[PDB]
């Protein structure tokens, strides 16, 4: 349901988290197929076949079947996206429980966002969004190695300073021992830290769609754990990702104006 | 043993390793075997009728039956786990036994509980005691003078006799501390491990680091008393003043003797550092020391009977 309150607001709120959660299950239980054969079945069979670690669904199917989280979908994404992490790694424990030592992880594709923006056009308007857009990849360093769930030693007594998840926006940072209570020198534990990986490419508007009197511009685009090298450059590429700009990206140094950069959070990349 | 519980023994002292080493497998730090001890005061048991048991000075005590299996089928008859092992008894049977147990007390007597609850309990299968049989051995060798005893004796079953001056009320202290989780609600109970409790640190439950709370009115105390007593030294040195030494008193011993009472004390001669001030935890080289308490013998043949 809808109030005056935001989209992000109202999503964040716990009654409608469990309405919605419910949603997710109910449909990806029961939205069976356009001629009848529940194809959730059969992907699922084939994720875990493969141990993929990341499935993905149509939006199409999505908001035809239910609506209200395709409409919330573009508003507060991220929130959105972990809730169906929840009930993905839910459903996929269901079929089958064996699954827990796989990755205890599910990752959700969205594929099909109706609206395509241009990177021409990527304005103030799609800040926290989640956007479709195509390109060309100009770059595309290494896989690198992220931390997701970071464990400390405390060295000043070496206690094992317990699992701290790793948001992408500004890094973790513990503020003291809970034993011998020092906000001490804390140093990352190298083994039972349960690292990510981590890919940057920088994607750009094609010259075949670039127009007259024009330089072609690049958006930056963060890829995770399982879609990295999933391009190479010179590929054509959609992105569809949360173009974002509250990471730590701002021109507050001095000699600037207050101007931010921004990245995109890629949730699916399509080579064509 | 039918699974009656083992209450620990807080008079005996705190825990220990219980270290063995061989040289068959004896105690570390000790001549003692588990296995010798044991079977010995087992056959002291089965088999040690008196040579003399005057029935007037000792009524109950027969002459025909071995002595102490009457003792256990009176603590059959009735409900009070303790068994009075006259130390003098053991010396005329096993001088290796007196030895070993005026010598080890903490350890040798758990074994003989050990082998007094398994052969109760071979006997009589049905009989319910509250917990194991206990053994107050007592009337050991008479020290004359505590300002003779010697730094040797220290955990060393010695017997020295006196008058109470005073017996402060009851102080308890931990033996199971109980946790709960402030989050959660888990709980859980912690064994008191050789003189310091171990505070979980994690939820069971949830992981919470350190969200583990200690309840207090849900763990588990024994008693405690201070009993300051004067002793009655039958050795008088040239200008010794009379001799006072605190009784630590526990669970069942406690409140059995009032002040002015005069009684020969059996008991763990025990040393136990001095704190330099009461807050900061150092503590002092010159230790004091303080008899605990195995046993008070209240009959005296030169006193009429007490109250
Ligand atoms: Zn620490
Ligand atoms: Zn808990």
């Amino acid at each position: 349901d809808l109030k005056g309150h935001s989209v992000r607001e109202w999503v964040s709120m716990a009654g409608p988290r469990l309405e919605i959660h419910h949603r997710f299950k109910n449909f990806l239980r029961t939205h069976v197929d356009s001629h009848g054969h529940n194809v959730f079945k059969e992907r699922i069979s084939d994720m875990c076949k493969e141990n993929r670690e990341s499935l993905v669904v149509n939006y199409e199917d999505l908001a035809a079947r239910e609506h209200v989280l395709a409409y919330f979908l573009p508003e507060a994404p991220a929130e959105l996206l972990q809730i169906f992490d929840e009930a993905a790694l839910e459903v996929v424990l269901a079929m089958y429980p064996k699954y827990d030592r796989i990755t205890n992880h599910i990752h959700v594709r969205i594929s099909h966002l109706p609206l395509v923006e241009e990177l021409r056009s990527l304005r103030q308007l799609h800040l926290n969004q989640l956007i479709r857009t195509s390109g060309v990849v100009t770059s595309c360093t290494g896989v690198l190695p992220q931390l997701s769930m970071v464990k400390y030693n405390c060295n000043k007594c070496n206690f094992v300073l317990g699992p701290f998840c790793q948001s992408q926006n500004q890094e973790v940072k513990p503020g003291s021992c809970p034993e011998c209570q020092s906000a001490g020198p804390f140093e990352v534990n190298m083994e039972e830290t349960i690292y990510q990986n981590y890919q940057r490419i920088r994607i750009q508007e094609s010259p075949g769609k670039v127009a007259a009197g024009r330089l072609p511009r690049s958006k930056d685009a963060i890829l995770l754990a399982d879609l990295v090298d999933s391009c190479k450059p010179g590929d054509e590429i959609e992105l569809t990702g949360i173009y974002h700009n509250n990471y730590d990206g701002s021109l507050n140094t001095a000699n600037g104006f207050p101007v931010f950069a921004t990245v995109i959070l890629a949730n699916h990349v399509a080579k064509k | 043993v039918r699974g009656t519980p083992v209450r620990q023994r807080p008079d005996l002292g705190s825990a220990q390793k219980g270290l063995q080493v061989d040289l068959k497998l004896v105690i570390w730090g000790t001549d003692v075997n588990v296995a010798a001890c044991k079977e010995n005061f087992q056959r002291f048991l089965q088999r040690f009728i008196d040579p003399l048991a005057k029935e007037e000075e000792n009524v109950g005590i027969d002459i025909t039956e071995p002595l102490y299996m009457q003792r256990l089928g009176e603590i059959n008859v009735i409900g009070e786990p303790f068994l009075n092992v006259n130390c003098e008894h053991i010396k005329s049977f096993d001088k290796n036994l007196y030895r070993q147990l005026i010598s080890y007390p903490q350890e040798v007597i758990p074994t003989f509980d050990m082998a007094v609850n398994e052969i109760f309990f071979d006997r009589y299968p049905d009989s319910i005691l509250e917990h194991q049989i206990q053994v107050r051995p007592f009337n050991a060798l008479k020290t004359k003078n505590m300002r003779n005893l010697n730094p040797e004796d220290i955990d060393q079953l010695i017997t020295i006799s006196g008058m109470v001056i005073r017996t402060s009320q009851l102080i308890p202290e931990m033996q199971e501390a109980f946790f709960q989780c402030q989050v959660c609600a888990h709980t859980t109970r912690v064994e008191m491990d050789r003189g310091r409790i171990a505070e979980p640190s994690v939820c069971g439950r949830c992981h919470t680091t350190h969200s583990m709370a200690l309840i207090h009115n849900r763990s588990l105390f024994s008693d405690k008393q201070m009993i300051k007593l004067q002793e009655s030294p039958e050795d008088m040195p040239a200008g010794q003043t009379p001799h006072t030494v605190i009784l630590f008193a526990h669970n069942d011993l406690v409140d059995k003797v009032q002040p002015g009472d005069r009684v020969n004390v059996t008991g763990i001669y025990r040393a136990v550092p001095i704190r330099v001030n009461p807050r900061v935890s150092n503590v002092k080289s010159v230790y004091k020391t303080h008899i605990d308490v195995i046993h008070y013998r209240k009959t005296d043949a030169k006193r009429l009977h007490g109250l």
